[PDB]
DNA sequence: CAATTGGTCGTAGACAGCTCTAGCACCGCTTAAACGCACGTACGCGCTGTCCCCCGCGTTTTAACCGCCAAGGGGATTACTCCCTAGTCTCCA
DNA sequence: TGGAGACTAGGGAGTAATCCCCTTGGCGGTTAAAACGCGGGGGACAGCGCGTACGTGCGTTTAAGCGGTGCTAGAGCTGTCTACGACCAATTG
């Protein structure tokens, strides 16, 4: 994994407070969520990598996140 | 099939407006597309939870999972308070 | 808070998505893109815990939250 | 009757027959296709609602499909149940 | 042929998703497009008719084959 | 409808013969294989003339096209 | 549930290579996903034609369906070729 | 026994005791389950025949998960299979 | 000619009871990983310029569209009527 | 100690036989729409320059991770036990 587990776990129960309070989550159901979470993000920066080469530039800007997640329909 | 029905909604909502032939078929459409997804999507709970019978409950979960957001929160909100007002 | 999601970590996963260079207004965009993905998530993992009268979020229910979104995840 | 009962506008007993004719489950509940009239109900009350005060906003008398194209794709409160759809027009 | 795909045609598909002005190989790559959308779409709707026993392809076939694709159409 | 609908007949008529040979289409499954075409093809431009407007032209070219198709996963 | 077939195909594709326990898992959520895919793509094949038994043709159909191209000739062949070895 | 007679390896008989517990009908026929286990014996022969190439290509001696996401995502036969999927890796 | 209301009859789900995983919590110590500088240099971004190459306006050419009328393939149906799938006794590891 | 071989008793589908929509196929005369060609000029695309701003390396600060106790909530049962939904006999429009 590439995201520390423990500021994840807080970020997962921070979220889900929202939800429903007082809630609790399996060891291994922040595991998946934090394994598709990095497959999300690295999916993410794989088309924001093509629209900065797209440009013709090397450096990804916030606008590549928004081209690629208005594209893919986000 | 659930076109006589929509007319008798339509009454309701706007007495004075009609609606065509096509815009009909396309929201009998869109009745039974939004039906065979709650029915689907409550078939499929129902499966999770190896139970039976498909309750309300398994409705209200599916509208939940289905429809984003304040319009989840509507359409729950209209079927409890349809199922009470059934009750009573 | 979503701070927990360091600099370094979107460094790594944009590193591992093949980006040579990151500008420095990357970092809260993703903050923003993670969040986005954990509050469309989480809330069908909630309303799979509420529907099955549980209180522990199992990781089944994250694999029928991920497969809500096209995004089937195997080895659960 | 059960929908004037409930003061509901579609017939439960519809629903509830295309249910049994769908086979989505072996037995249903007492009061499950209530809800689901309900719901059906509300998000046809809620997009013919918009049709017809979009037909008398622009002036129109009957409702178009051109219409029910128009709205279901603006107004951002039901434009995310339509994102992947396409009225056909013809 | 995909010929019958004219240049104007496209032309007009681009005047109305918003393009100002397009360059003079757009032409070939819309009908490599289209081809792939058709060829993904019409081979749905021929199973739905094969598994029909049928041999006219009806537009409920078609409307199952663009479900199949998350494009849901109205009004067949 | 943007494309003439009897070479757009020609051609669903010349892309199913690969799949069963002689064929029949009721007059409607031609017209919604039309209008989802339609749809499909200004959808497509739509992102296709995000992709230039990100690489500041104005212009749209088969690099658009196939930065849009590649982020969609096509 | 699939886990003691896996390993039994695997001694046939590769009697010397093993396979660790993860992995026997993820082979084991592949199976169970592709065919409670196969499944539900059959019962729905088979409300659209208001039928009441799957057949092998809605299977075959199904399978035609889910899988793209060179898979679907493939399963295709070897779902036929098993049924036709079985009939005999 | 059918598996054998058929010359498969998955059961014919686990096949159809999870299309009947999944009630995806209300009766199957009767080489329904024969098709679908050989399809699914298909998938599974080709998926583990190639993590097999692939362990004694690389030098591996087991199969590993990484093996598993490596060769799905490669090997474009079947990677259209799995263009939305993640194998978890842990 | 609907959809409903009294009875009835299994049986699925509600539901107290209980075992025991496992999630939450805290303490302490490592040691990696994050964090804050300062500096140098890539590389965005603005500018200017030559030059394709796209758009717009004319002709002229094509073929789509429309309105006929055949003609036969093939949905869609109604009728039987076999041939299947759903209930039950044993072998051979 | 689990299948699955012979026999029942039905009851969806197979399979004719039948209308009759409707798809495909001509012709012929339109007139819109596509196709070609010319020319002018917007605007990709290359090159240069100034200068933010990102990366690398340092020292220092934080905290995540790990190991080890507790400890109570709450998943999973197992066994009852009602209330439930599936069946059947008179109706306000």
């Amino acid at each position: 994994l590439l995201i520390r587990k423990l500021p994840f776990q807080r970020l997962v129960r921070e979220i889900a407070q929202d939800f429903k309070t007082d809630l609790r989550f399996q060891s291994s159901a922040v595991m998946a969520l934090q394994e598709a979470c990095e497959a999300y993000l690295v999916g993410l920066f794989e088309d924001t990598n093509l629209c900065a080469i797209h440009a013709k530039r090397v450096t990804i800007m916030p606008k590549d996140i928004q081209l690629a997640r208005r594209i893919r329909g986000e | 099939s659930y076109s006589i029905y929509v007319y008798k909604v339509l009454k309701q909502v706007h007495p004075d407006t009609g609606i065509s032939s096509k815009a009909m078929g396309i929201m009998n459409s869109f009745v039974n597309d939004i039906f065979e997804r709650i029915a689907g999507e409550a078939s499929r709970l129902a499966h999770y939870n190896k139970r039976s019978t498909i309750t309300s409950r398994e409705i209200q979960t599916a509208v939940r999972l289905l429809l984003p957001g304040e319009l989840a929160k509507h359409a729950v909100s209209e079927g409890t308070k349809a199922v009470t007002k059934y009750t009573s | 808070n979503i701070q927990g999601i360091t600099k370094p970590a979107i460094r790594r996963l944009a590193r591992r998505g093949g980006v040579k260079r990151i500008s420095g207004l990357i970092y809260e965009e993703t903050r923003g893109v993670l969040k986005v993905f954990l509050e469309n998530v989480i809330r069908d993992a909630v309303t799979y815990t509420e529907h099955a009268k549980r209180k522990t979020v199992t990781a089944m229910d994250v694999v029928y939250a991920l497969k809500r979104q096209g995004r089937t995840l195997y080895g659960f | 009757s059960r929908t004037v009962r409930a003061e509901l506008s579609f017939s439960v007993s519809q629903v509830e027959r295309s249910l049994r004719e769908g086979h989505y489950a072996q037995r249903l509940s007492r009061t499950a296709p209530v809800y689901l009239a309900a719901v059906i109900e509300y998000l046809t009350a809620k997009v013919l609602e918009l049709a017809g005060n979009e037909a008398q906003n622009s002036g129109e008398r009957n409702i178009t499909p051109l219409l029910l194209d128009m709205v279901v794709h603006n107004d951002r409160l039901l434009s995310t149940l339509f994102n992947t759809t396409t009225i056909s027009q013809v």
